[PDB]
RNA sequence: GCUGAAAGCAUCUAAGCACGAAACUUGCCCCGAGAUGAGUUCUCCCUGACCCUUUAAGGGUCCUGAAGGAACGUUGAAGAC
RNA sequence: GCCAGGCUGUCUCCACCCGAGACUCAGUGAAAUUGAACUCGCUGUGAAGAUGCAGUGUACCCGCGGCAAGGUCCCUAUCUGCCGUGGGCGCUGGAGAACUGAGGGGGGCUGCUCCUAGUACGAGA
RNA sequence: GUGAAGAGGGAAACAACCCAGACCGCCAGCUAAGGUCCCAAAGUCAUGGUUAAGUGGGAAACGCGGAAGAU
């Protein structure tokens, strides 16, 4: 409720569509596309984005929010893009990098390899720390969540991979 | 070979004479022993003062079998009757410092390579 | 690399030079002649019929005479199927060697034990029933010689069937 | 568990939205189209004549007897039969 | 009346063989019972565990071989159910072969050592 | 009151539960209890409400919970 309530500003460089209920955004970084919810209406809004909840839905405000926080992810990443920096913590913890497989090694008889989904690309300024870069926060989270499953932060010395 | 309440024949210096089995281990609820296999036997005769009483409960290892093994090579070899050796669970080492008799060459496991010095003949 | 029939012919135990002589079961395959080729156009799924052998000429019944001349191939004392591995597909008339189980290591062998009599209610329930002539698949044995130029396998310990009964030699794919 | 409020905090879920226990099923192999829902593929054989009726999933007569099977013998590592 | 010892498949585990039955061929051939039987499972009720009453599922018809759930430790294993294998029949002119497969069946156990490693963690243990 | 000595319909089956006392017959119609998605004959019928859990299609005392029922 209170967070629809709060048109987001797209900068230049982004192009928004309103295909009926799917919102279309592209950028510098590339296209992105998401099927909206039918109980909020969005409009153009030049250089905004008005969320209006539709009359006859009880979850209309929160739905609206939603799709609010989600298209200012969205414009975010598409302008700029999405940064996450991770850190490995412990003695030989390696984090090496090839092509589009993270590969980790935490402790275990056997490698741990991640796969990278299609637009993201992992750098590693220093062996033990990796960064991922993504136009969308939902996969560079996920692959991030991914990474750090492997070996969860230890509660006894915050070892493994930290955000 | 063993089976249930065999007769195993003694083949150290230890004082047995005559030793009966009374269980079977290395398997639950397993039937038989083999030669390289710890197989449970009591004591029944022993010298004045022979380190197995009678009624006594310690583990054993059966060098010679009467039933015969066999070998990657097809040999079979066999002997006269089924001798056994007494084995403790603790200080493996057995009292005995003489084997009777030959043995053979799969005495090569891990905590058999003290009892292929001794039984010099072969 | 694919399926092949043959026939069991005995079993004995190869010494090897370091006296550890394996259980070898003899297996005589002789060049199979693949008869037909099922496709999912027409038969609905990937396979291979083949045949091998001879069969006399009164053994030969008319259809299965004419089943050979569009297959031609000589007229196999059995038909066999073999499920093909979604790579190729054969042609019909070609006649498939032994190479190809060369270099598997590891294959499955499918046949008929040996037939036994009367299998009382004891034998069968511990109604009566019997026990052999059943087409069983021993799997995860290993081939140890292979000789081409004689059409003769080796494999590792026993295999059902009698000298001379027909069995089936698979990828091990089971592991 | 990535962003995440409604309810300026928080939360496994309300929107976007991911892994995962030997627990269950395929995957391992055997029987299996009597599966009457009676299935799919390959090959082979028959290419005659006449008469009648209640004239049609009709009947009868002469010739023909294809492939295959069974009939019998040798019999089997097939079988109580 | 008791003890010690040797002494055999009584057993772990039973494996094969020898003679009569058990099965077929040609002939003899009686029985207890019998109201008639086109004699299935499960759920529910019933003078109270239903082959026969309400609901539901499966099953082509008929034979050959028996384990027996139905101190004479009695009462043809007659008949229900039970697996294997056969005779007849249809898959639509007939026949010989190779099979996909709706479904059903079997089992899915577990100890030790070796590298990781005397390693992460852990003040140390 | 019923059975005993009353058939028949309904309650899925059922003798004591509801309706209902069979002279015989005719391929007609109207009712009693019970039903009107079907099996199985009838409204997938009109209006005012409860139901989000298959409670209906089994359950007390007690603060919607209590609630666990027969191959």
């Amino acid at each position: 409720s209170r967070v629809a309530k709060a048109p987001v500003v797209v900068p230049a460089g982004v192009d928004v569509k309103i295909n009926g209920q799917v919102i279309t955004i592209k950028g510098k970084n590339g296209e992105l596309t998401r099927t909206l919810n039918d109980a909020v209406e969005v409009k153009h809004a030049d250089n905004t984005l008005t969320f209006g909840p539709r009359d006859g839905y009880a979850d209309g405000w929160a739905q609206a929010g939603t799709a609010r926080a989600l298209l200012n992810s969205m414009v975010i990443g598409v302008t700029e893009g999405f940064t996450k920096k991770l850190q490995l913590v412990g003695v030989g913890y390696r984090a090496a990098v090839k092509g589009n497989v993270i590969n980790l090694s935490l402790g275990f008889s056997h490698p741990v390899d991640h796969q990278l989904p299609a637009g993201i690309t992992a750098e590693c300024p220093t062996q033990t720390e990796i960064v991922l870069k993504g136009a969308d926060k939902q996969v560079i989270g996920q692959v991030a969540a991914d990474l750090r499953a492997y070996r969860r932060p230890e509660p006894y010395k915050g070892k493994g991979v930290r955000y | 070979m063993i089976q249930e309440q065999t007769m195993l024949n003694v083949a150290d210096n230890s004082g047995a004479r005559r030793v009966m089995c009374i269980k079977v281990l290395g398997g639950s609820h397993r039937r038989y022993a083999g030669v390289g296999d710890i197989i449970k036997i009591t004591i029944k005769e022993a010298i004045p003062r022979g380190k197995v009483k009678k009624g006594d409960v310690l583990k054993a290892v059966v060098v010679r079998t009467k039933k015969g093994v066999r070998r990657p090579d097809g040999s079979v070899i066999r002997f006269d009757g089924n001798a056994c050796v007494l084995l403790n669970n603790n200080s493996e080492q057995p009292i005995g410092t003489r084997i009777f008799g030959p043995v053979t060459r799969e005495l090569r496991s891990e905590k058999f390579m003290k009892i292929i010095s001794l039984a010099p003949e072969v | 690399m694919i399926g092949l029939v043959g026939k069991k012919v005995g079993m004995t135990r190869i010494f090897t030079e370091d006296g550890v002589s394996i259980p070898v079961t003899v297996i005589e395959v002789e060049a199979n002649r693949v008869t037909q080729v099922k496709d999912l156009a027409n038969d609905g799924y990937r396979a291979i019929q083949v045949t091998t052998g001879a069969k006399k000429a009164n053994r030969v019944t008319k259809p299965e005479a004419g089943h050979f001349a569009k297959a031609g191939v000589e007229a196999g004392r059995g038909l066999w199927e073999f499920r093909l591995a979604e790579g190729e597909e054969f042609t019909v008339g070609q006649s498939i060697s032994v190479e190809l189980f060369a270099d598997v290591k590891k294959v499955d062998v499918t046949g008929t034990s040996k037939g036994k009599g009367f299998a009382g209610t004891v034998k069968r329930w511990n109604m009566a029933g019997q026990m052999g002539n059943e087409r069983v698949t021993v799997q995860s044995l290993d081939v140890v010689r292979v000789d081409a130029e004689r059409n003769l396998l080796l494999v590792k310990g026993a295999v059902p069937g009698a000298t001379g009964s027909d069995l089936i030699v698979k990828p091990a794919v089971k592991a």
